Parts: C-alpha cells; sequence; structure tokens
C-alpha cells in the first residue's frame, strides 16, 4: 500500500488517497481542500464515489473507517457506506472492511448500535462463517446488557429472524431459532401483535424439525408462561393432541397450511416418541413387549426397530432385554408436575445422602 | 473468508512470559519476545514462547534477530512441530515503536501476530490481548499500521488443563500431591452442599410468590442426568452385583497386602 | 528449617516449571526411555528454588541415541542471556510406565551426586500410574554411598564398602507447603476463567468422565505392575 | 542365488570404482532382483527368507532414491511392486498390509499429481479396493508368542514399518478416520460410498443385513472387478458381522438364538452360528451363548473390561452404553452437580464476586510488594550470579587441591 | 484359533500335496485317528478358553458343532472335569454343564498368588542353601 506513518494531517493524507482513483474523486478532493480540510464533507466522497469496478480499495478504506468514528456522530456515519457492499455483490473484501472494526474497540460497540450495524451489514454481505463468529459473542454480550430502548432490541430480533432460516444447517437453524424464541419469550415484541405472528411461527417451528419434541421446548422456560393457550394461538390444541396420542387427534385438530405440505410422516415420528415415553413413565419403568406392540400398533420386530432409534435419540438408554424390561432410563422428555414433584423427592434424597456421606468421609480424610 | 481470527493459548505459554518477566534481568516494565506454534485455516495454535534480548524506548527498538535464529534452531531441534507465529510484549497496547518491532520481524518475512500482556489492578482488564496488523503500507516509508482484534481462547493438551486446574487450587492455597482422591471428594461434597442450598432457594422462590421459571424442566433434566448415571438403575440384582464387586476389589486389595508382605518376607531375609 | 543430610535443603518447585515439563509431555515416543532434561534453580530461604528446566532432545523414535554437547552449551549460553545463569540442581524423567529405576540411571545419579551434593532427581508419574498420589517424587542419594565413591563394582569394592553399611532407601524432599509469591498473575487470571470462560473449565472436568468410562485403568495398571513385579523378582 | 547376488550387488555399490547413481547403474540390477524375487514369491517359496533379503534391498534403494533425488518411473515400479506386496501381506500380516496400502495410495496419488493419469475407471476400482481392504486387521491369537514376549515381534514390526516409510503400524479406528479425511473419499464409487454410509454412520443393527448383502455379492463378481477384491469379500463380510455383533452387545441385554439367526442372513446356518461362537470363544464381545431353551445373553453391566471392549476399545461410533467402570460413579456424581451449579447459579456468581474482590485486595497489595521485590530481587540476582559462581569454581578447584595435597603426603 | 475343520485341512491336504499320505495303506485309518484327536482337543481348548466367560453349557451344541457322538462328548467332558479336578457340575441325564468360573480379576489374582508362592519357595530355598 503506502504508509500511514507520514506526518498526520491524517484527513489530508486520506484526501490525497482519494486522488488515486477515478477523476471525480480527485476534483472534490482538491477542490474540497481549497474550501476546507473538513471532516464529514471530505469523508462523503468515500461514501458517494464507488470502489471502481472491483473492491481493491480495502487498504485505504481501513484508514478511512477509523477516521470517521471519533470526531462526530459515529453511528450515523457507519450505517452509511455499507449498502454499497451489498450492491457490489462480492463478499470477501467487503467482509475485510467489516472485520477490521468488528465491535468493542475503536469508538466502541455502542451500547449495541455499532455492533448491530456491522452485524446487519455482515448478514447482507456474507454467509455462515461471519454469522457463526458473531452469535456466541452476541450471546455472552446479551448476558452483560440488553437494551432499555426497545427499537434497538427490535432491530436485533429482526436480524435473528432473517438469520435463522438463512443458516443452511438444520441444527444451527434450530440453535438460532431457540435464541430468537428465548429473547422474544423473555422481553421485547410484547407488543402482543409481534408476539402473535412469531407464536404462530413457533407452532410451525415445532412441527418443522422432528427433533423439537412436541410441547417440551415451550414448557421448559418462559414461552408457555407468556403466550395464551386458546386465544388465537391454538397453542393448547397441540398439547391436547400430544397427550391423546393418536392420528385421530391430529386429524381432528390439524389445519390447512401444515397438512398440505404435509404433516403425515411427522405424526408417526411424534407417535413413536410420545407413547414410548408415556407407557414407561406410568407403568412404571420396565414395560412388556406385548404391551408395547399394542400401544405402538405395529409388529414385534417393528417395536424393536422403533426401540433402536429411541435409543439413538437417547429418550431411553440402557441395554434392551427380549420380552420384559424393554426400555428403561433417561426420561429426557417433558413431564411437567411429574418431573417437578420428582425433583422435590430427589432434593429430600440428595440432602440425606450428601450430608450422611460427607459425615462418613469427614472421619476418613 | 480471511485467515486467522481465533487464537488458541494455554497456561504454559502464559507461564513462559511470566517466568521471563519475573526472574528478572531488569525486565520490570517493557518485556518483548517471540511466540511459536502452528495454524489451521482461521485458527492459530500457540504452543510455546521465548524472550530475546530487546530494547524499546522513544524512539528505539532493539531485537537480537541473530539470537532469535539460533533460538529457533534450538527450539526446532527440541520440537519438530513448532513454527514462529508472532511477537509478544507487556503493555500498554499499541505503542508507535511497534512500527520498528514490525520492521525487525519484516526482515525474516512471515506474517506477524501481536500479543499484549496487561498488568492492571482491574478485573475487567483482559490479561492477554491479541491483534494482527492491517494497512500495512510498506513502499512509502516503512510499515505504518492499524490493528484488527483477534479472540484468545484455551485449548491445547488436556493433562495441562487438568494440571492447571490443580495449580489454580494451589493458587487458592496448597493443595498438595498426596491427597488427590480425598481432595476431589471434599470438592464434590462442597459442590453437593451448594446444590442442596441452591435447590432449596430455587423451590422457595416458587413458594414465596413466583420463581423457578428458568430452573423448571432445565434443572429437572440436570438432576435426571445425574441420577441416570449414578446410581445406575435401582434393583436388588444390581446392588448384589455391586457388593460382589466390592468383595472382589477388597480381595485384590487383600492379595496386594499379601504380595507386599511376601516381598517384605523376601526383604527381611536378605537384609540380615 | 528445611535442611536435610550433608548440606542439602528441601525442594521448592515452581508451577511454571511443571507447565514447561507438561508441554514436552510424554508423547512423540510414548514407550521410549528418554530422560527428559535438567532442572535449574538456586539456594534461597531454607530451601532450593527450582526456577527452570529445559529438555535434552535425543535421536528419538522407538530408538533413542544420545546427542551433541553444543545443544547444551548454546542453550546454557541462551538461557543466561535472558535470565541469571546455568545453576543446575537436578534432572527429570517421566518416562513410560509407572515409577521404575532402569539401572544405569542409578550410576548416572551416583556420578552426578559425586559432582554435586546439593542435587535432587525428579520423577513425574501422572496418568500412566493412574494419577495417583505422590505424582511428583524428588529423591537424593545417601552420603555414605557418595563418600566411598568411586566405585561399586561386582564383588571387590562392594564387599569392602557394603560391609561398612550404606543406607539406600533415602531422603525424599517434600515440595509445596507455602506461597512462592509468584502466584499473583495466575490469581488475577483465575477470577476471569471461571468468568465468561466457563465453557473451558467445564469441558476440562468433563474429559475425566470420558477417560474413566473408557479406560480399564485398574486392570491395566495391575497387569503392567504384575508384569513388572514378576520380571524383577524372577531376576532377583 | 538371489541371496548371494544381493551380497554381490551391495558389495559393488560399496566399491564406488568409477560408478555412481547418476548413470543409474543400480536401477537395472534392482529391477532384476525385484522381478526375480516377485515371481519366485508368487509361484512358490518359503515365506521368511525372500522377505529378509527383499527388506535389506529396499533399505538401500530408499537411501539411494533419497540421496539422488526421488525418481518418478522407478517409484512407479515400486508402487506396482507394492501392489504385489499388499496381497501377500493380506495373507501373512494385516499390519504390513495397512502400512503398504496406505503407502501405495500416497505414492500413487503423488504419481498422479506429478505425471498425470487419466485412467478414471481403474482409479475408481483401485480406490474402492483400498477403502474396503484397509481397516481389516484381526486381533492376536498367538498364545505362546504372548508368553515368549510379543514385544520382540512388535520391535520387528515397528522397524520394518519405519523401513517401509510410514512409522509405527496404524491402529484400527485411526486408519478409518484419516482415510475418510483424504479427498480420495470424494472419488469413491456410489455403491461402495453408500456401503460406507451404511457401515459407518447409518449403522442400524436391525437393518444392516438388508443393505450390505447385495453390495457384498456385487463386489464378489469377478470379470473386471480386481481378483483381490473377490478374496477380500469373506473377510469384509466377517468384519461387518464383528462390528454388528459389538453394536448388538451394547444395545441388547438378552436375545433368543432363533431370533438372532433370523436377524443375520448368511450362506449357511452352521457357519453363521460357528462364527458367533468363535468370536465368543476369542472374546471380541461379552456373551454367554448357550442355555437349555437356547437363548443368548450379553448382560448388564457384568464384565465391562477387556472382553466387552474387544480388547482395548470399541470398533464403532459412540453408541456404546453407560456401563460402570473405575472412578466413573464419583466423576459423574461430581461433574453433573458441578455443571448444574457452574452453568447458571446466582449463589456461585455471588461467591465469585466476593472471591474477585479478595483477589483484587491481594493484587492491590501485591503491586506494592512487586516494587519492593524488584529491588530485593535485583540485589539478589547480581549477588547470586557472583556467590554461586564463586562456589562453582571451588567444587572444581578442590579436585586439583585434593590431588596436590595427596601428592604432598606420599 | 481352534477351528477343527481348518486344522484337518492344513494337515491332510498338504500331506497329499507333499507325497506323505501315500506311504502306508493305513493312511485313512491314521487320518481318522488324527481327525478324532483334533475334534477332542479342539473341544478341550474351546472349553478351557471359554470357561473364562461360560456360566453354563448345553451338550447337544458340543456334539453337533464338533461333529461327535454323545458317548464321546460325555467321555471328553467327564475326564476333563475328573482329572484336572474342576469345580464343574455335569448333568449327563439333562445334558447340561453348570460352572460359573468367570472372571478377569480372578485370573490376575491367581497369577499374583503363583508369583508370591515362588517368593516363599525361594525364601525357603535360601534357608536350605544357608544351613
Amino acid at each position: 500500500f503506502i504508509d500511514i506513518s507520514e506526518e498526520d494531517q491524517a484527513a489530508e493524507l486520506r484526501a490525497y488517497l482519494k486522488s488515486k482513483g477515478a477523476e471525480i474523486s480527485e476534483e472534490n478532493s482538491e477542490g474540497g481542500l481549497h474550501v476546507d480540510l473538513a471532516q464529514i464533507i471530505e469523508a462523503c466522497d468515500v461514501c458517494l464515489k464507488e470502489d471502481d469496478k472491483d473492491v481493491e480499495s480495502v487498504m485505504n478504506s481501513v484508514v478511512s473507517l477509523l477516521l470517521i468514528l471519533e470526531p462526530d456522530k459515529q453511528e450515523a456515519l457507519i450505517e452509511s457506506l455499507c449498502e454499497k457492499l451489498v450492491k457490489f455483490r462480492e463478499g470477501e473484501r467487503p467482509s475485510l472492511r467489516l472485520q477490521l472494526l468488528s465491535n468493542l474497540f475503536h469508538g466502541m460497540d455502542k451500547n449495541t448500535p455499532v455492533r448491530y450495524t456491522v452485524y446487519c451489514s455482515l448478514i447482507k454481505v456474507a454467509a455462515s462463517c461471519g454469522a457463526i463468529q458473531y452469535i456466541p459473542t452476541e450471546l455472552d454480550q446479551v448476558r452483560k446488557w440488553i437494551s432499555d430502548w426497545n427499537l434497538t432490541t427490535e432491530k436485533k430480533h429482526t436480524l435473528l429472524r432473517l438469520l435463522y432460516e438463512a443458516l443452511v444447517d438444520c441444527k444451527k437453524s434450530d440453535a438460532a431459532s431457540k435464541v430468537m424464541v428465548e429473547l422474544l419469550g423473555s422481553y421485547t415484541e410484547d407488543n402482543a401483535s409481534q408476539a402473535r405472528v412469531d407464536a404462530h411461527r413457533c407452532i410451525v417451528r415445532a412441527l418443522k424439525d422432528p427433533n423439537a419434541f412436541l410441547f417440551d421446548h415451550l414448557l421448559t422456560l418462559k414461552p408457555v408462561k407468556f403466550l395464551e393457550g386458546e386465544l388465537i394461538h391454538d397453542l393448547l390444541t397441540i398439547f391436547v393432541s400430544a397427550k391423546l396420542a393418536s392420528y385421530v387427534k391430529f386429524y381432528q385438530n390439524n389445519k390447512d397450511f401444515i397438512d398440505s405440505l404435509g404433516l403425515l410422516h411427522e405424526q408417526n415420528m411424534a407417535k413413536m416418541r410420545l407413547l414410548t415415553f408415556m407407557g414407561m413413565a406410568v407403568e412404571n419403568k420396565e414395560i412388556s413387549f406385548d404391551t408395547m406392540q399394542q400401544e405402538l400398533q405395529i409388529g414385534a420386530d417393528d417395536v424393536e426397530a422403533f426401540v433402536i432409534d429411541a435409543v439413538r435419540t437417547k429418550m431411553v438408554y440402557c441395554k434392551i432385554d427380549q420380552t420384559q424390561r424393554k426400555v428403561v432410563v433417561s426420561h429426557s422428555t417433558h413431564r411437567t408436575f411429574g418431573k417437578q414433584q420428582w425433583q422435590q423427592l430427589y432434593d429430600t434424597l440428595n440432602a440425606w445422602k450428601q450430608n450422611l456421606n460427607k459425615v462418613k468421609n469427614s472421619l476418613l480424610s | 473468508f480471511p485467515g486467522g481470527r481465533v487464537v488458541r493459548l494455554h497456561p504454559v505459554i502464559l507461564a513462559s512470559i511470566v517466568d521471563s518477566y519475573e526472574r528478572r534481568n531488569e525486565g520490570a516494565a517493557r518485556v518483548i519476545g517471540t511466540l511459536l506454534g502452528t495454524v489451521d485455516k482461521h485458527s492459530v495454535e500457540v504452543t510455546n514462547c521465548f524472550s530475546v534480548p530487546h530494547n524499546e524506548s522513544e524512539d528505539e527498538v532493539a531485537v537480537d534477530m541473530e539470537f532469535a535464529k539460533n533460538m529457533y534452531e534450538l527450539h526446532k531441534k527440541v520440537s519438530p512441530n513448532e513454527l514462529i507465529l508472532g511477537w509478544y510484549a507487556t503493555g500498554h497496547d499499541i505503542t508507535e515503536h511497534s512500527v520498528l518491532i514490525h520492521e525487525y520481524y519484516s526482515r525474516e518475512a512471515p506474517n506477524p501476530i501481536h500479543l499484549t500482556v496487561d498488568t492492571s489492578l482491574q478485573n475487567g482488564r483482559m490479561s492477554i490481548k491479541a491483534y494482527v496488523s492491517t494497512s500495512m503500507g510498506v513502499p512509502g516509508r516503512t510499515m505504518g499500521v492499524m490493528f484488527t482484534p483477534l479472540t484468545v481462547k484455551y485449548a491445547y493438551y488436556d493433562t495441562e488443563r487438568i494440571g492447571v486446574d490443580l495449580i489454580m487450587k494451589t493458587c487458592f492455597s496448597p493443595n498438595r500431591v498426596i491427597g488427590l482422591s480425598s481432595d476431589l471428594q471434599q470438592v464434590g461434597g462442597a459442590s453437593a452442599r451448594i446444590q442442596d442450598a441452591l435447590s432449596t432457594v430455587l423451590q422457595y422462590a416458587e413458594d414465596v410468590l413466583s420463581g423457578k421459571v428458568s430452573a423448571d424442566n432445565t434443572v429437572g433434566r440436570f438432576l435426571m442426568s445425574l441420577v441416570n448415571q449414578v446410581p445406575k438403575i435401582v434393583p436388588d440384582d444390581f446392588e448384589t452385583m455391586l457388593n460382589s464387586n466390592i468383595n472382589d476389589l477388597l480381595m485384590v486389595t487383600y492379595l496386594a497386602n499379601l504380595t507386599q508382605s511376601q516381598i517384605a518376607l523376601n526383604e527381611k531375609l536378605v537384609n540380615l | 528449617g528445611g535442611s536435610g543430610d550433608s548440606a542439602v535443603k528441601q525442594v521448592q518447585i515452581d508451577g511454571l516449571v511443571v507447565l514447561k515439563i507438561i508441554k514436552h509431555y510424554q508423547e512423540e515416543g510414548q514407550g521410549t526411555e528418554v530422560v527428559q532434561g535438567v532442572l535449574l534453580g538456586l539456594v534461597v530461604e531454607d530451601r532450593l528454588e527450582i526456577t527452570n528446566c529445559f529438555p535434552f532432545p535425543q535421536h528419538t523414535e522407538d530408538d533413542a541415541d544420545f546427542d551433541e554437547v553444543q545443544y547444551q552449551m548454546e542453550m546454557m549460553r541462551s538461557l543466561r542471556h535472558v535470565n541469571i545463569d546455568h545453576l543446575h540442581v537436578g534432572w527429570y524423567q517421566s518416562t513410560y510406565y509407572g515409577s521404575f529405576v532402569t539401572r544405569a540411571l542409578l550410576d548416572s545419579q551416583f556420578s552426578y551426586q559425586h559432582a554435586i551434593e546439593e542435587s535432587v532427581v525428579l520423577i513425574y508419574d501422572p496418568i500412566k500410574t493412574a494419577q495417583g498420589s505422590l505424582s511428583l517424587k524428588a529423591y537424593r542419594l545417601t552420603p555414605k554411598l557418595m563418600e566411598v565413591c568411586k566405585e561399586k563394582d561386582f564383588s571387590p569394592e562392594a564387599l569392602k564398602k557394603a560391609n561398612i553399611t550404606f543406607e539406600h532407601m533415602f531422603e525424599e524432599v517434600p515440595i509445596v507447603i507455602k506461597n512462592s509469591h509468584l502466584i499473583n498473575v495466575l490469581m488475577w487470571e483465575l477470577e476471569k476463567k471461571s468468568a465468561v470462560a466457563d465453557k473451558h473449565e467445564l469441558l476440562s472436568l468433563a474429559s475425566s468422565n470420558h477417560l474413566g468410562k473408557n479406560l480399564q485403568l485398574l486392570m491395566d495398571r495391575v497387569d503392567e505392575m504384575s508384569q513388572d513385579i514378576v520380571k524383577y523378582n524372577t531376576y532377583m | 542365488k538371489l541371496c548371494d547376488n544381493l551380497r554381490m550387488h551391495l558389495s559393488q555399490i560399496q566399491r564406488h570404482h568409477n560408478q555412481s547413481t547418476a548413470i543409474n547403474l543400480n536401477n537395472p540390477e534392482s529391477q532384476s532382483m525385484h522381478l526375480e524375487t516377485r515371481l519366485v514369491q508368487l509361484d512358490s517359496a518359503i515365506s521368511m527368507e525372500l522377505w529378509q533379503e527383499a527388506f535389506k534391498a529396499v533399505e538401500d534403494i530408499h537411501g539411494l532414491f533419497s540421496l539422488s533425488k526421488k525418481p518418478p518411473k522407478p517409484q512407479l515400479m515400486a508402487n506396482y511392486y507394492n501392489k504385489v506386496s499388499t496381497v501377500f501381506w493380506k495373507s501373512g500380516n494385516a499390519l504390513f498390509h495397512a502400512s503398504t496400502l496406505h503407502r501405495l495410495y500416497h505414492l500413487s496419488r503423488e504419481m498422479r499429481k506429478n505425471l498425470t493419469q487419466d485412467e478414471m475407471q481403474r482409479m475408481s476400482t483401485r480406490v474402492l479396493l483400498a477403502t474396503l481392504s484397509i481397516p481389516i486387521t484381526p486381533e492376536r491369537t498367538d498364545i505362546a508368542r504372548l508368553l515368549d514376549m510379543d514385544g520382540i515381534i512388535v520391535e520387528k514390526q515397528r522397524r520394518l514399518a519405519t523401513l517401509l516409510g510410514l512409522q509405527a503400524p496404524p491402529t484400527r479406528i485411526g486408519l478409518i478416520n484419516d482415510m475418510v479425511r483424504f479427498n480420495v473419499l470424494q472419488y469413491v464409487v456410489p455403491e461402495v460410498k453408500d456401503l460406507y454410509n451404511w457401515l459407518e454412520v447409518e449403522f442400524n443393527p436391525l437393518k444392516l443385513c438388508e443393505r450390505v448383502t447385495k453390495v457384498l455379492n456385487w463386489v464378489r463378481e469377478q470379470p473386471e472387478k480386481e481378483p483381490e477384491l473377490q478374496q477380500y469379500v469373506p473377510q469384509l463380510q466377517s468384519n461387518t458381522i464383528l462390528r454388528l455383533l459389538q453394536q448388538v452387545a451394547q444395545i441388547y441385554q438378552s436375545i433368543e438364538f432363533s431370533r438372532l439367526t433370523s436377524l443375520v442372513p448368511f450362506v449357511d446356518a452352521f457357519q453363521l452360528e460357528r462364527a458367533i461362537v468363535d468370536a465368543a470363544r476369542h472374546c471380541d464381545l461379552q456373551v454367554r451363548i448357550d442355555h437349555t431353551s437356547r437363548t443368548l445373553s450379553f448382560g448388564s453391566d457384568l464384565n465391562y473390561a477387556t472382553r466387552e471392549d474387544a480388547p482395548i476399545g470399541p470398533h464403532l461410533q459412540s453408541m456404546p452404553s453407560e456401563q460402570i467402570r473405575n472412578q466413573l460413579t464419583a466423576m459423574s456424581s461430581v461433574l453433573a452437580k458441578a455443571l448444574e451449579v457452574i452453568k447458571p447459579a446466582h449463589i456461585l456468581q455471588e461467591k465469585e464476586e466476593q472471591h474477585q474482590l479478595a483477589v483484587t485486595a491481594y493484587l492491590k497489595n501485591s503491586r506494592k510488594e512487586h516494587q519492593r521485590i524488584l529491588a530485593r530481587r535485583q540485589t539478589i540476582e547480581e549477588r547470586k550470579e557472583r556467590l554461586e559462581s564463586l562456589n562453582i569454581q571451588r567444587e572444581k578447584e578442590e579436585l586439583e587441591q585434593r590431588e596436590a595435597e595427596l601428592q604432598k603426603v606420599r | 484359533m481352534g477351528d477343527w475343520k481348518t486344522c484337518h485341512s492344513f494337515i491332510i491336504n498338504e500331506k497329499m500335496n507333499g507325497k506323505v499320505w501315500d506311504l502306508f495303506p493305513e493312511a485313512d485309518k491314521v487320518r481318522t485317528m488324527l481327525v478324532r484327536k483334533i475334534q477332542e482337543e479342539s473341544l478341550r481348548t474351546y472349553l478351557f478358553t471359554y470357561s473364562s466367560v461360560y456360566d453354563s453349557i448345553s451338550m447337544e451344541t458340543l456334539s453337533d458343532m464338533f461333529e461327535l457322538d454323545l458317548p464321546t462328548v460325555h467321555s471328553i467332558i467327564s475326564k476333563m472335569i475328573i482329572n484336572e479336578e474342576l469345580m464343574a457340575s455335569l448333568d449327563q441325564p439333562t445334558q447340561t454343564v453348570v460352572m460359573h468360573r468367570t472372571e478377569p480379576t480372578a485370573q490376575q489374582n491367581l497369577a499374583l498368588q503363583l508369583a508370591e508362592k515362588l517368593g516363599s519357595l525361594v525364601e525357603n530355598n535360601e534357608r536350605v542353601f544357608d544351613h
């Protein structure tokens, strides 16, 4: 490139770097410098003039990128320029411009706006590699602060909604979907109209990935303790279909959008997980083969085949005996109060056992 | 995608910088040296480091580069793996004399990575910070620069991580190499008592008014994850098997007392 | 005080030294009886501070032939230029299996101890002995044996010297029991690591469960010990 | 004649009497010795001696090729000789087959890069032959050899493998793992590639037999399909059953023998049960085979040591179950409770904020001591240099002093 | 390894191929005798190795799999239990062997106990050299 350990005059040195592109860059450099050295007015040429016909302006751009952040209103300056990158439709040298700033340095993150602008630009400019770097940083930043002013948060929720379906990996899509559901299910977009549209999407998201169990994710934290059951959502209908365990319950309760595509295969996958858990959970815990054939409504060897991928899922998890003691342990699935009451029983057990064994090991250390 | 973006470090590399700084050879303020390792794609693996004769002053830099080559040969005979990755320096970050530190590195021609080691009495100051130069001039004057930030994380050898865990317990207070199983059992009982206190608070938060929402099917899966592993299952057949194994382990332990006593009977006959 | 026999003093070993040994591990030649290197230190308060170490890198594969003098000479030139001088107070080994004394290393210790009284030989025994109490052992040799050095021979020398009686199960020097006052930097690291780096601490602990379920460790160590006990006892 | 000709050849190389590698004098002599040994080895000879002379010839040639720079056509001939070697090693030593085949695929890959080779169909059959043949290494049944110390056989296997140029013999899981990371996996034939997908990742044990049997018969049909591949099918078929049996032993506790036979279609019922019995006899899985109503039990947790492990670690991906082993109960009890507390617990965060305050209280005092310790340590460092060095003179001076004194009292 | 049909094949085929079966008109008588000895001692090695895991054994499977009559199988098993003095309960009427001799640790314990016994034997040998 050329050096920036020339005697600053940094604005003038960067102006002198405009007069090394197309002719139009030079005229408003030198004829700008005949009026003022300026700040924003001098910088406007880098935003308005193009990176010629391919993006090898990156090294002079890095010098320009720091220069605009400190003297005035950084966020307004940095939410400019970026849409030129998206229009260009090359990603690597544009990503290098975004990567140099990143966040948490050089005039800072905000408060979130500078971080939002680089992240928003990166989603528009560049695919999975840039986004996957951003998400763990965003997650551990969220547990240090999250916005008082909702519109900053709503800008982020909208980016996460665009991003999760643009992550072309099903389980990174599931992970990004869960982060979007946790934030919406926590605070902001409540604003119940915004919540309704993503609540209807959450029912579709649960049916979309057969890894999403049935109602378990909604039950687990705030979402079921935040969204109405019957009012508009149709939310408890899925919870009723899950309990009453049958093709007939889905056939009664299903709806045009999901059965058109449609939900035929997924009902059998749902039936396999729910009944195998429910029998073992109630009986209580070592179910006969003969019962399991009647419950699943399939052959003996078909029950064993269902047991293999129940074991691969790890919804049940020990060695399988021939006719009795068929599927045991794990118990990973939801059970509401029948897991809360189990925890209260376990606390009583833990408190007796840990104190008593600590007393024995405190006579033997 | 651009190259190096995450840097993997480990406590031996940090320990080598601290040792070089403290033993002492007047190195009380600005101490500079060379870091070594290998790379994969967007990752840098830093596996060792060593200091060189140096100066940094307004405006001077000295690096004994000819020592650095001999140090590299000795290091390359010690480790066929290790390659030079960059330079480390004690803070403050981004002194202008870094341009001269880049020029000394420039002679030998690989990419540089820069590690700043902090010393501040501030918990929120990060201890070691990583940067790579960008713009990056060269044929105008020398090597003017701006810095792109890199993220430092832990991951080399597990025995080093288990050993640093033990060293971190020694940092709290010794902690010493004969108690280990008992020390672990006390850490586990100390942790189990925190769980009893935590679950008592988590339930009582629900009883008092409303609580436990983040601790609902989440904690109910953690407690099940514990219970499924230990004690595994529950029936009479399995505890009978466990007690039979305790008797065999006791029998092996008893036979080991008998072997040691027979070695003692041989020892006592041949030392009279 | 920390004084032992002759003029010797108890060993104080840095945790920085332990990390430097762990970097040069026990791999790139797992089965191979390589004596790893020298220990450097100085006479301090009540004790010997072992401040440093460096490895001696020989012609290692399964084979492991000895190596050039100028590696030690250039390393001890280089080490002095960064910090203090080549004050060499012992040597260290891991290396293969659980704690064993291959016989010519006793002669090597005897030759070293005749040259330097104030010296400790360090044996490191971690996962390969099942990690595992007494995982670092620091041993010195007997003065009466050193006093009559050289030599031992086959039956002359030995018949005269061993019937003056020399001790040979001997002083093991206890290591950590107080602060070095270098903990400070590691302590500032500790509160952060923990912190938002919790993923690393949890993963490091979780490696143990994978190791403990997978490895047949009690049977495995008993089989190598049974093999070792039968080899040496049948030879004796 | 081959043994004495090799003694003459090595003696001629050791003369250097107006002779060197630059005129390629070694190359027709080595080419003859390779062709003569290779034909005698195929037609009939005693196993040991042909290999003993051939390995010594290979060590010289590897030296000469490294010294003279690596020559492409003699290395290509060495690749052709190595294909004869892999077949002989599948008969005599699976570890040597694994190192030679990996070397053959490496050297032939470098020859394709260096010289260009457009023989696409032949490359496809040779890659499928390589992936299917390579991991098939049984365990050691030589009981007298174990007693008389296996380590000497291992010493020769390690040195012969270093002589071959691939260090120590490759182990079963790592050999699969790095072969998968090689971009030759991309080039593998569809039926064989999806056979790999069935054998490695979609390893459903009640559907493996449905998938494999058709592909196993197809690779056993001989007109164009490499004669080596057809003789590797029964060992591949047995290795498939062995991998399946260890997975079944980790998923089933007990099974009827009638149902067990139904799940594994095979050439004969007697050979099938005899194969299950043979693995049970050797102990490549924990089983009790027979009972009065003829039912088989793998059991839980029972002998979760060498006999379940087979013998040092499973031959498949991580669906082995949670069986109890040394320290595991204590480690899982501590780790689960630690994970539950460390991940989100406010009382632990509160403890840490108090601990961080205590660390800062120590550190804020420590900087005052670091300033004082600098003056103490600089004073110590300078005078430690001089005091220890002055003594390090004496511990040498006294040796000369002892002789000088002992030369004054005689 | 213990495959008896494989053991027969290596001994019989390669001694026809080498001109060594031909020599005596009793060739098939000797082959039949060697075949039966290989069947008996393969069954013997099978029981010795797999008594390391066998709880119990059916005797039909032993008869069919080693291609032998029940009198020969009863004769093989009874002599093995009777003259190595094994703690195994044989039922000839119900054709069933029950034993439960397992184990991996018990083998290491026996090997250590043999090694310790050779310590006491040498300890008392040194005394009989001394006196």
